[PDB]
RNA sequence: GGAUGACCCCAGGCGGUAGGGGAGCGUUCCCGAUGCCGAUGAAGGCCGACCCGCGAGGGCGGCUGGAGGUAAGGGAAGUGC
RNA sequence: GUGGAGCCUGGGAGUGAGGGCGCGAGCGAUAACGUCCGCGUCCGAGCGCGGGAACAACCGAGACCGCCAGCUAAGGCCCCC
RNA sequence: CGUGAGGGAAAGGUGAAAAGAACCCCGGGAGGGGAGUGAAAUAGAGCCUGAAACCGUGGGCUUACAAGCAGUCACGGCCCCGAGGGGUUGUGGCGUGCCUAUUGAAGCAUGAGCCGGCGACUCACGGUCGUGGGCGAGCUUAAGCCGUUGAGGCGGAGGC
């Protein structure tokens, strides 16, 4: 006999409240959902996981002094192009990137790794436009 | 008597270049680069034969660990249940039973939680 | 100068990739309203000899 | 490389020519140059112990003697140097021509006849050798030839 | 039915000729004749003659209609090289390869 | 019904009618054998610990074979070590007749 | 075990450079050969997912090719890039 | 203590540039991917495998071949994994 | 090639037989397409066989968000030959060319554009071990002479 390989799944849509949950401790699970490792038929070479709709990523919370201390970095390719952004200001400017940057770096690198990052759709504020898919609200 | 090469070398090169069909550029067309390629291939196949038994067992586990948590226990706790229950169903069929016949996998969960 | 020299032999793939812009564009031709033959636009027709509607040169 | 025709000039210098280093073009590394350990005229002969060639000669006859393919004839009647004579004689002697025969006799005429038969090797008894014995499925001998056969292995 | 013409040992570099032969492949005969007339290339001359010799064969030998002709196939295979000497500076002598080509045109009847 | 049986050091799921290749079993072609059962499933569901008492899967051996030749070669660079080895792992083809159990 | 390599069984060893040993494949040539394969196709070339061999190799079939090839068993080297 | 143990006579070698690590000293500066010895070790030749992000010599462990079977070693068990 | 002494290549093969392609067609010719010869004309004289690198045409599969010693393992899609295979490769896993020299090389150390052919442990004589045999306190001949014309025998000088 050989290992069962699933006929192409119909992916599930998932809605997570991000408010007040810890940044890395929510990120690691959303990666597991994206990766589909909660699925008994999990196949490592295909896109299989859910579509994780997250809201209130502006109200994500982090411990310690990481608001002033944790610094997201961007390099441009030009001399002196090392830009530094504290988690503070990024929350004030592009709060959806905090979760995305965290969740991205916990996903594999490569083709499938990026296809799954396209499946995470982060929003600030309690609303989301994906009511067309009717995502099952998950308590995580 | 004189024994020139004659038919020998080309036949041995035709053996190697045939085993290199499908390779990129001179790797499939040039005997020398076909050799250096077929060396690497011969080692990779021996390793990935060994790595294959490693690959699927890990794939079996991740699926086993997935269907376990749908019942409320993790992989580690489940496996030890099967050991104390005395069930030697391996991880290939375990994961197979998890997707196809979950009612059997559900029963196997009970025996694992009850062996505790 | 110190005589720059190619480091590695260019691949068949790479040189043919370079020549992906080398295809000739066909000559652009329009019919001559007098003798209908295909001539280049804005040129005295080389088959009958007409242009603008009148005879210009011998053929 | 010293027996080849070319001269002993160093074709180009040792260094700075940008080309591999070489001497004369008689070197075997060149096409047309000499050969390295190719054959020379050899004398392949060697002196086998007489007692071995003597024992070989006797043993070779013995192998034919065991399987019945040894025949000593008193003489060869109606053969006087013509082949077709020897043919009819072989037909009386139980030699049809289906077994290769070593004919050993001192008679030139009998030897003259069978000479050109494809299945017959001819020999003077002094020329009795084990190769021609082993080659032949059968062995026929003048009692002249048998006599001197005993003499050599004495 | 197909017709064929070959111009063997055409003293011109094949790489230069294929540039022109690409223009006419799959094209109708009259179109190709028009295309070859105004392509500003030395090779357009030769391609035009092999084409006209192939079209002549079809009509004359192979019972094919002139109006129904198109260029079913066309390819430039390289022939022997004319290796000539180019004296460079400093006493070095390079070897120029003056290249020939075998130009093939294959015609067929496009029915419409 | 189906059954997880163990032969040749491995476990396979079998059903009536199925063909499979297991490690070479010492049996005559056309004969039949009883495979030890580790789990039954389908209508009923019985769990082996590790095996089951009156459980056996009957299989008729259709014949023994030699798999497609696999080349196993070893190459150690810069050390002039090369080895070529050809392997045809033997097998036995079985038809799962009935599941007793 | 059977009786001196018949095969069977049981157990253990088997990473390997310099290097020592053993057993084999292939190439040219001699004997075998006044034979044998061969125009119903030699050698060589091109294929093949087929058969055998741990491998080096051997077959076998299809195509080319258009006159040579050469067995079991031995012998000798200009013998494997 | 029967081990690819030991001993005796012979044939054939290769080696006679070592290197890191632990301990013991010397030279050095209680410097050096330092240098020179002693004991051991591994690489050398195990740049085959697991760990150590990656990395000959640190930890684990001596790869005859096959398996989509099982148990462990160092090390690991939030995600990459 | 060199003032000269001197150095010193390359280059063989249609077919049994020229029967070496009248004549017709495109073209200036070259070349080709027919007709013709031939068992064969991808035997057409740039001629047996016609390998490889190399170049081209056509078809199947594939490729424009992708990080690579180019493979390999797995799975999937497609195409072909018909619970099986072969071709292709989208994704995932793993993955530091070959040789040489080194304590140590993927190594930013050596060598190699690629392909084909050529290319390197031999022979003689002695020596010394081992080994297969002949004989055995013995063993053996050398040059030669005789014989055969791919026949062997003689020869005891001498040597151990
Ligand atoms: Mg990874
Ligand atoms: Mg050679
Ligand atoms: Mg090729
Ligand atoms: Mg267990
Ligand atoms: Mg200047
Ligand atoms: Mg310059
Ligand atoms: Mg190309
Ligand atoms: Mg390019
Ligand atoms: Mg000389
Ligand atoms: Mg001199
Ligand atoms: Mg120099
Ligand atoms: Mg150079
Ligand atoms: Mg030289
Ligand atoms: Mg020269
Ligand atoms: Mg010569
Ligand atoms: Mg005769
Ligand atoms: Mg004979
Ligand atoms: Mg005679
Ligand atoms: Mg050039
Ligand atoms: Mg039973
Ligand atoms: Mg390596
Ligand atoms: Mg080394
Ligand atoms: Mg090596
Ligand atoms: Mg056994
Ligand atoms: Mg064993
Ligand atoms: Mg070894
Ligand atoms: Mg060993
Ligand atoms: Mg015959
Ligand atoms: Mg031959
Ligand atoms: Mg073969
Ligand atoms: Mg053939
Ligand atoms: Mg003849
Ligand atoms: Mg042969
Ligand atoms: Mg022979
Ligand atoms: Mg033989
Ligand atoms: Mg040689
Ligand atoms: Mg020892
Ligand atoms: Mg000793
Ligand atoms: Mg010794
Ligand atoms: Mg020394
Ligand atoms: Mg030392
Ligand atoms: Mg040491
Ligand atoms: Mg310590
Ligand atoms: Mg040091
Ligand atoms: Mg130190
Ligand atoms: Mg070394
Ligand atoms: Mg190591
Ligand atoms: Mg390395
Ligand atoms: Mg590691
Ligand atoms: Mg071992
Ligand atoms: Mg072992
Ligand atoms: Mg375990
Ligand atoms: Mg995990
Ligand atoms: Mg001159
Ligand atoms: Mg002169
Ligand atoms: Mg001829
Ligand atoms: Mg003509
Ligand atoms: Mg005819
Ligand atoms: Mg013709
Ligand atoms: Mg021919
Ligand atoms: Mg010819
Ligand atoms: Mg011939
Ligand atoms: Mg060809
Ligand atoms: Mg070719
Ligand atoms: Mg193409
Ligand atoms: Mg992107
Ligand atoms: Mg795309
Ligand atoms: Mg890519
Ligand atoms: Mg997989
Ligand atoms: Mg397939
Ligand atoms: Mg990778
Ligand atoms: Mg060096
Ligand atoms: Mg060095
Ligand atoms: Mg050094
Ligand atoms: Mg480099
Ligand atoms: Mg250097
Ligand atoms: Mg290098
Ligand atoms: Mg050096
Ligand atoms: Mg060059
Ligand atoms: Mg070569
Ligand atoms: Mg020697
Ligand atoms: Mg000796
Ligand atoms: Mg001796
Ligand atoms: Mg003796
Ligand atoms: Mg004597
Ligand atoms: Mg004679
Ligand atoms: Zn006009």
């Amino acid at each position: 006999m050989k290992t069962y390989v699933p006929k192409q799944v119909e992916p599930r849509w998932v809605l997570i409240d991000a408010e007040g949950k810890t940044l890395g401790r929510l990120a690691t699970k959303i990666a597991t959902l994206l990766r589909g490792k909660h699925r008994p038929d999990w196949t490592p070479n295909v896109a299989m996981g859910d579509f994780v709709v997250v809201v209130n990523a502006d109200k994500i919370r982090v411990t310690g002094k990481k608001l002033e201390q944790k610094i997201y970095t961007r390099y441009s390719g030009y001399p002196g192009g090392l830009k530094k952004i504290p988690l503070e200001k990024m929350l004030a400017t592009h709060p959806e990137r905090v979760l995305e940057h965290a969740v991205k770096g916990m996903l594999p690198k490569g083709p499938l790794g990026r296809r799954l990052f396209k499946r995470l759709k982060v929003y600030a504020g309690p609303d989301h436009p994906h009511q067309a898919q009717r995502p099952e609200k998950l308590e995580v | 008597p004189r024994a020139k090469t004659g038919v020998v070398r080309r036949r041995k090169h035709k053996k190697i270049l045939k085993l290199a069909k499908g390779y990129w550029g001179l790797r499939s067309k040039s005997f020398r680069k076909a050799r250096e390629t077929l060396f690497a291939a011969g080692n990779y196949a021996y390793a990935h034969r060994k790595r294959r038994k490693r690959d699927f067992r890990r794939l079996w586990i991740v699926r086993i660990n997935a269907a376990c948590r749908q019942h409320g226990l993790n992989y580690s706790t489940f496996i030890h249940g099967l050991k104390k229950a005395g069930i030697e169903v391996d991880r290939k069929n375990l994961a197979d039973l998890a997707v196809r016949e979950p009612q059997v996998f559900a029963e196997l969960v009970e025996r694992a939680k009850a062996a505790q | 100068a110190k005589h720059p020299v190619p480091k590695k032999k260019t691949s068949k793939a790479r040189r043919d990739a370079r020549r992906s812009h080398h295809a000739l564009t066909p000559p652009t031709l329009v019919p001559c309203p007098e003798c209908k033959a295909m001539k280049p636009p804005h040129t005295v027709c080389p088959e009958c000899g007409y242009y603008a509607g009148r005879k210009v040169l011998e053929v | 490389r010293g027996e080849v025709a070319y001269s002993g000039r160093k074709i180009w210098p040792q260094k700075h020519t940008g080309r591999a280093r070489h001497g004369d073009i008689g070197a075997p590394i060149f096409v047309g140059g000499g050969v390295v350990f190719g054959p020379k005229p050899r004398d392949y002969s060697y002196t086998l112990p007489k007692k071995v060639r003597k024992k070989g000669l006797a043993m070779a006859v013995a192998d034919r003697a065991r399987e019945g393919k040894l025949l000593l004839v008193e003489a060869f009647a109606g053969v006087n140097g013509k082949t077709k004579e020897f043919l009819a004689w072989a037909k009386e002697a139980g030699l049809d021509g289906s077994e290769s025969v070593l004919l050993v006799t001192g008679n030139e005429l009998v030897r003259r006849a069978a000479r050109n038969l494809p299945w017959v090797v001819t020999l003077a008894p002094e020329g009795l050798n084990v190769y021609d014995i082993v080659r032949t499925e059968r062995l026929v001998m003048d009692l002249d030839a048998w006599e001197v056969f005993q003499n050599r292995i004495g | 039915m197909e017709a064929k013409a070959i111009a063997r040992y055409v003293r011109i570099s094949p790489r230069k000729v294929r540039l022109v032969v690409d223009l006419i492949r799959g094209k109708s005969l009259e179109e190709a004749r028009n295309i070859l007339r105004y392509t500003n290339k030395r090779g357009a001359y030769f391609v035009a003659k092999v084409l006209e010799s192939a079209a002549a064969n079809a009509v004359n030998n192979h019972d094919m209609l002139e109006d129904r002709l198109y260029v079913k196939a066309a390819y430039v295979d390289e022939g022997p090289a004319l290796k000539r000497v180019l004296p460079r500076a400093r006493g070095r002598a390079d070897i120029i390869k003056k290249r020939t080509s075998h130009i093939t045109v294959i015609l067929g009847e496009k029915h419409g | 019904m189906f059954a997880i049986v163990k032969t040749g050091g491995k476990q396979y799921r079998v059903e009536p009618g199925l063909k499979l290749r297991v490690e070479k079993l010492d049996a005559e072609p056309g004969a039949t054998v009883e495979l030890p059962v580790l789990l039954l499933g389908g209508e009923k569901t019985v769990v082996g610990t590790p095996v089951v008492e009156g459980a056996s899967v009957v299989a008729e051996v259709l014949g023994h074979g030699r798999g497609k030749k696999i080349l196993v070669s070893k190459f150690k660079a810069k050390v002039q070590y090369r080895r070529k080895k050809g392997h045809r792992q033997p097998y036995t083809e079985l038809l799962i007749k009935e599941i007793r159990g």
